[PDB]
C-alpha cells in the first residue's frame, strides 16, 4: 500500500 | 535549565504557510494507496518548511489549501502539494503513533516524541 514522496 | 524535550508536543491541528514562490516545499510524504493519512516522514534541513519552523516528523497533513487530504492517497497528495501554488497554507496535526506503524523500529516515548532504536 505504501509510497513515499518528496515535495 | 529549562529543556523542551520535556514537554509535551501540542496535538491540536495548526494552521502552516509556507510561501515558496515556485520551488519545493523541503520535505517529505508517507502514506498507502488506501488513504489511511498523509505524514510527515522528513524535513529537509534549509528547504521551505524547515525554515517556517512549524512542521515536524510525524505531522499528519489534513489539509493543502482547504483541499481535504485525511483519506487522499500518497499519490495524490503529492499532486494536490506539488500544485499547491506558491503560497501553500497546509492544516497540520501532530500523530506520532500512527507515524510510527511506518518507520521501522520507531516508537513513542512519554514526552510524545518519535523514538527509532
Amino acid at each position: 500500500n505504501y509510497k513515499q514522496f518528496s515535495v | 535549565p529549562e529543556f523542551l524535550g520535556e514537554e509535551d508536543i501540542p496535538r491540536e491541528p495548526r494552521r502552516i504557510v509556507i510561501h515558496r514562490g515556485s520551488t519545493g516545499l523541503g520535505f517529505n510524504i508517507v502514506g498507502t494507496e488506501d488513504g489511511e493519512g498523509i505524514f510527515i516522514s522528513f524535513i529537509l534541513a534549509g528547504g521551505p518548511a524547515d525554515l517556517s519552523g512549524e512542521l515536524r516528523k510525524g505531522d499528519q497533513i489534513l489539509s493543502v489549501n482547504g483541499v481535504d487530504l485525511r483519506n487522499a492517497s500518497h499519490e495524490q497528495a503529492a499532486i494536490a502539494l506539488k500544485n499547491a501554488g506558491q503560497t501553500v497554507t497546509i492544516i497540520a496535526q501532530y500523530k506520532p503513533e500512527e507515524y510510527s506503524r511506518f518507520e521501522a523500529n520507531s516508537r513513542v516515548d512519554s514526552s510524545g516524541r518519535i523514538v527509532t532504536d
